[PDB]
Formats: structure tokens, C-alpha cells, sequence
């Protein structure tokens, strides 16, 4: 197991090989963080999390 | 939904519900965003005309939470035939917008790829509805949901009757008495990851419910993503 196959690449939404590299993206209405892995929510109700 | 639990406030705030003229649900739908509802193209046959509603948990009581919406447009799958179920998948453009709140919520959409290696090699998905409890019975009036185990494909192959394309794909228990029923169809089978509930299929038939031997079979969603996609676009 590596890169991608290696727990999600350490990102926490989508995981991508670009060239032998692991690259993170997240779905709509979520900005990729600063290092590049975790997901945070834009604007209040992202999709996909159960409400308070 | 047949054994599994009720859904517990806030725990499945992507389920919608196809009315018809008498407000009873008759099938399930998915929050994509404010302005869509994904559902089986089957499901646009059983009512004349029908509403969705949003934030419901029990349809015998007002939990405040509850909005009805209108249709705008119906995109069904030019594709699906009811010879084979083949295509199950339906998009629906309302009128207003949903607000969002507690109880009302979209579901992610993933990436085709990253879904298939990554949601549909989990062990289980999640599926929900108000439909029946047993296969003889009437509709939940609770919304339910069930923690459903992804079935290998040959064995899935092997236990049906009739064809499994390659937009569906099948989950739930060969002998274990849990698994969608009518008034299901058209709902929500969501795959976790790391907390974010992402959509992986839409409720869509079975021989029967929960019988030994068989399985829920499911419209395979990351096949239609970008259908799905451009769907949404107009
Ligand atoms: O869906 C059902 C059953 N109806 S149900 O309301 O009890 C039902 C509906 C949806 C389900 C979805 C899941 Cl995931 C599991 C059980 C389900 C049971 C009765 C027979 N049946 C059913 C059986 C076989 C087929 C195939 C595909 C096209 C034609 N041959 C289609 C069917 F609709
Ligand atoms: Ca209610
Ligand atoms: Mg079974």
C-alpha cells in the first residue's frame, strides 16, 4: 500500500495520485485547509454531516 | 426499512420523501443541494403528481422541522426500462430553495474514482426510509435507517433471479432479517468516511424484503456522476 492506498493518502475527503504524489481535493461547499489534506466547511450545512 | 433503528434527530438529514395528492409517502429521495432531489426513475410512475418533503422524522406529528416542496422539472434517465431496472435514477429540480437546518441537510457527492476504491470497498453503507417494516405490513411512520454490509458481486450475480447490470450493485444479509422494503425506493444508501456521509446508491429493488438468499439490489450512483452532474447544471 502507498500513496492513495496508504489511508486515504492522510486527506480526508477525495485522494488523487498526480505524478507519484498523493494530492487531496474535497467535495462542494468544502475548501481544502492549508495542509492541503483536511476538508472545512465554507458556510454553515456542508454536505454529508449529520446536524448538531 | 426492515430491522435497523429509527433515525435519531439530526442523523439522517439528506432523506426526502415523495408525497402524492393525499400526503403519504410512497418513496424516498436524496438531498444533493438546495434545489435537487435524487430518486429512482421507477419511483415517477407510482403518482400522478407529488411533492417532496424535507425534515420529517415521524408523519404523525408536526417537529416543526418540516418543509413541503413543489417540482419544477423531472429529470428521468432517458435510459431506464422497467423490463430491467436498468437506469434507476431520476433527478428533481424543485421550485424553492430547501433551508438547510437541523434535520435538513444535503449529502456529499464523491468522485467516481476515489468512491469506487475507496466508499464501495468499505464493509457496509447505510440506507434509510419510511418505508414498510416488514414485507407484509404498512409504511414506518418513523424514518429508519439500516447499516447494510456491501455484497461481492459474483455472490450477488449467483443469489439473483434477474440481471444485475452494471449500474446496480447489491447490499444488506444473505439470512439476517434487516434490509430496505417498499416505500424504500428512491432513497438515500450513503457510504461513511471519516464522518462525511457521501451518496453510493438509491434504493431500487429486491425479491422481496429481506429474504434468505437475497439482497437490497441499488442503482450504482458513482456509474451516474456525471449524468447527475449535468443534471444539476440546468
Ligand atoms: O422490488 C420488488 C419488490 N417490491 S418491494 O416494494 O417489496 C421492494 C422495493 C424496493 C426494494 C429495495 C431494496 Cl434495496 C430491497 C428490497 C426492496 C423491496 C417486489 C418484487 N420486486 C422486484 C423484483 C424483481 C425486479 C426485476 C428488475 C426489473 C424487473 N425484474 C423488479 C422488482 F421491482
Ligand atoms: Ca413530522
Ligand atoms: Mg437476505
Amino acid at each position: 500500500r502507498k500513496l492513495c492506498s496508504l489511508d486515504n493518502g492522510d486527506c480526508d475527503q477525495f485522494c488523487h495520485e498526480e505524478q507519484n504524489s498523493v494530492v487531496c481535493s474535497c467535495a462542494r461547499g468544502y475548501t481544502l485547509a492549508d495542509n492541503g489534506k483536511a476538508c472545512i466547511p465554507t458556510g454553515p450545512y456542508p454536505c454529508g454531516k449529520q446536524t448538531l | 426499512i426492515v430491522g435497523g433503528q429509527e433515525c435519531k434527530d439530526g442523523e439522517c438529514p439528506w432523506q426526502a420523501l415523495l408525497i402524492n395528492e393525499e400526503n403519504e409517502g410512497f418513496c424516498g429521495g436524496t438531498i444533493l443541494s438546495e434545489f435537487y432531489i435524487l430518486t429512482a426513475a421507477h419511483c415517477l410512475y407510482q403518482a400522478k403528481r407529488f411533492k417532496v418533503r424535507v425534515g420529517d422524522r415521524n408523519t404523525e406529528q408536526e417537529e416543526g422541522g418540516e418543509a413541503v416542496h413543489e417540482v419544477e422539472v423531472v429529470i428521468k434517465h432517458n435510459r431506464f426500462t422497467k423490463e430491467t431496472y436498468d437506469f434507476d435514477i431520476a433527478v428533481l429540480r424543485l421550485k424553492t430553495p430547501i433551508t438547510f437546518r437541523m434535520n435538513v441537510a444535503p449529502a456529499c457527492l464523491p468522485e467516481r474514482d476515489w468512491a469506487e476504491s475507496t466508499l464501495m470497498t468499505q464493509k457496509t453503507g447505510i440506507v434509510s426510509g419510511f418505508g414498510r417494516t416488514h414485507e407484509k405490513g404498512r409504511q414506518s411512520t418513523r424514518l429508519k435507517m439500516l447499516e447494510v454490509p456491501y455484497v461481492d458481486r459474483n455472490s450477488c450475480k449467483l443469489s439473483s433471479s434477474f440481471i444485475i447490470t452494471q449500474n446496480m450493485f447489491c447490499a444488506g444479509y444473505d439470512t439476517k432479517q434487516e434490509d430496505a422494503c417498499q416505500g424504500d425506493s428512491g432513497g438515500p444508501h450513503v457510504t461513511r468516511f471519516k464522518d462525511t456521509y457521501f451518496v453510493t446508491g438509491i434504493v431500487s429493488w429486491g425479491e422481496g424484503c429481506a429474504r434468505k438468499g437475497k439482497y437490497g439490489i441499488y442503482t450504482k450512483v458513482t456509474a451516474f456522476l456525471k449524468w447527475i452532474d449535468r443534471s444539476m447544471k440546468t
